[PDB]
């Protein structure tokens, strides 16, 4: 542990990058959180809701 | 437990004596001082779209 | 307590993960805030029975037995002068603790100098502390000893104006 | 600022991210208690250490530099003189060797 | 399942009733293609900062 201080910069930053990756399998009250599918499964007009 | 402070001392102080040292240690300690992140940019129209 | 709006707030994601985290982060640094403030000796040092500083009267910056919290009176001045999901986290320090530790400053720096900061304390009369001090500043140790008495009536009198101008000016 | 003790120098090492230094300093050791005075008395005249202070050993009054232990004779040469030994509190007798 | 990308040979030993693959992010990583049961390797083509 006496490398903490470095450890800690390093697990924060790598920490913070995993969950802003995470949060892009949250569909955020649509459908599905993968764009893709939302594409080729509806029409344009509630696509774009 | 409640945590110590630290142990006791009790300095023993007079009007007339001095403490004065007849030798010394050379101490080498560490300091670690962080400097950098890694430097990241993120696609924003691509992180949001694809 | 409404399971259908945590049951929506799950679609969200790991929103309130990145809160707590940055609120636990927050309240951790304030302990190592105070904790590198104040918790710099790790020798507990106390103030002699004997209250012979040759003239130097520490007393409004001392702990005063007297009180139960053994505030000082200047202490005790600053802290009678400064008054839903959501919880209030007790400082790691108490008041009492950080109170014993600037104590233990003080006993450190009147008994021994700057020597405790460096090592060991090392004890020396006050007026040669002070005169190691005007030394240090460009001032000969003579013009600290021939006027001893009028350099700590000085320095009790400035005490005492600073305890007369915290308790008058809010 | 520089580590823990009175700062001799450091060195810098390339870390992952950061940077450390390693302190030397020098830590006292080993202290022995002495009799002080202020000043020396000497033919009506007050001494006053150039550099140092003035310590007693039991029986012989010398004067040593603050940091470390080195007793050396009371001389004209580490010393100068300030008025009379009439005004400063806690002056002790003691002669004062002249080359 | 749409996407884009690179279908290469994998050598990630998949279990027969697995399909397809996962990372962190929930794009595919790998997928079991129909008619051959061959399992692929999706890697999505070069990008990066110009
Ligand atoms: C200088 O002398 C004083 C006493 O005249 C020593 O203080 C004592 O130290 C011992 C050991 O730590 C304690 O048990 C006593 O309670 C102390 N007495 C007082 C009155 O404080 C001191 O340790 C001596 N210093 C050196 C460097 O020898
Ligand atoms: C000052 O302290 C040093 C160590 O901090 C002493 O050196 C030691 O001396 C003893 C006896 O001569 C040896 O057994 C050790 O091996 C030495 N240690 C080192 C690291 O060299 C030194 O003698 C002390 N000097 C005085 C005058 O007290
Ligand atoms: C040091 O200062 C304190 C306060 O500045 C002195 O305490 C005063 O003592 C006189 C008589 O003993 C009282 O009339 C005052 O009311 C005291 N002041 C307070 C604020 O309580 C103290 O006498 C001084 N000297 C020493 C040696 O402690
Ligand atoms: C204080 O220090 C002085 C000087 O080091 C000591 O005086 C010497 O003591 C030795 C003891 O055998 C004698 O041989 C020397 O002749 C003395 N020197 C002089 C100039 O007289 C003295 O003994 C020390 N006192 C104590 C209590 O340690
Ligand atoms: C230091 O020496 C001076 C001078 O030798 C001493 O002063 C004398 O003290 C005696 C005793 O009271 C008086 O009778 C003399 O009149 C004083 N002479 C002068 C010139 O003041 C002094 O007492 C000595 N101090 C110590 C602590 O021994
Ligand atoms: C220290 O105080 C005592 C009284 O407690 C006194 O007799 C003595 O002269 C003082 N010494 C110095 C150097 O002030
Ligand atoms: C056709 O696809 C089926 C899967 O539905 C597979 O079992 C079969 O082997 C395939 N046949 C050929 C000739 O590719």
């Amino acid at each position: 542990s006496a490398l903490g201080k470095l450890q800690d910069v390093v697990n924060q930053n790598a920490q913070a990058l995993n969950t802003l990756v995470k949060q892009l399998s949250s569909n955020f009250g649509a459908i599905s959180s993968v764009l893709n599918d939302i594409l080729s499964r509806l029409d344009p007009p509630e696509a774009e809701v | 437990y409640t945590m110590s402070l630290g142990v006791e001392n009790s300095v023993a102080y007079s009007n007339n004596s001095i403490a004065i040292p007849t030798n010394f240690t050379i101490s080498v300690t560490t300091e670690i001082l962080p400097v950098s992140m890694t430097k990241t940019s993120v696609d924003c129209t691509m992180y949001i779209c694809g | 307590d409404s399971t259908e709006c945590s049951n929506l707030l799950l679609q969200y994601g790991s929103f309130c993960t990145q809160l707590n985290r940055a609120l636990t982060g927050i309240a951790v640094e304030q302990d190592k805030n105070t904790q590198e403030v104040f918790a710099q000796v790790k020798q507990i040092y106390k103030t002699p029975p004997i209250k012979d500083f040759g003239g130097f009267n520490f007393s409004q910056i001392l702990p005063d037995p007297s009180k139960p919290s053994k505030r000082s009176p200047i202490e005790d001045l600053l802290f009678n002068k400064v008054t839903n999901g959501l919880t209030v986290l007790p400082p790691l320090l108490t008041d009492e603790m950080i109170a014993q530790y600037t104590s233990a400053l003080l006993a450190g720096t009147i008994t021994s100098g700057w020597t405790f900061g460096a090592g060991p304390a090392l004890q020396i009369p006050f007026p040669m502390q002070m005169a190691y001090r005007f030394n240090g500043i460009g001032v000969t140790q003579n013009v600290l000893y021939e006027n001893q008495k009028l350099i700590a009536n000085q320095f009790n009198s400035a005490i005492g104006k600073i305890q007369d101008s915290l308790s008058s000016t809010p | 600022f520089c580590g823990k003790g009175y700062h001799l120098m450091s060195f810098p090492q390339s870390a992952p991210h950061g940077v450390v230094f390693l302190h030397v300093t020098y830590v006292p050791a080993q202290e022995k208690n002495f009799t002080t005075a202020p000043a020396i008395c000497h033919d009506g005249k007050a001494h006053f250490p150039r550099e140092g202070v003035f310590v007693s050993n039991g029986t012989h009054w010398f004067v040593t530099q603050r940091n470390f232990y080195e007793p050396q004779i009371i001389t004209t040469d580490n010393t100068f003189v300030s008025g009379n030994c009439d005004v400063v509190i806690g002056i002790v007798n003691n002669t004062v060797y002249d080359p | 399942l749409t996407g884009t990308g690179v279908l290469t040979e994998s050598n990630k030993k998949f279990l027969p009733f697995q399909q397809f693959g996962r990372d962190i992010a929930d794009t595919t990583d790998a997928v079991r293609d129909p008619q051959t049961l061959e399992i692929l390797d999706i890697t999505p083509c070069s990008f990066g900062g110009v």
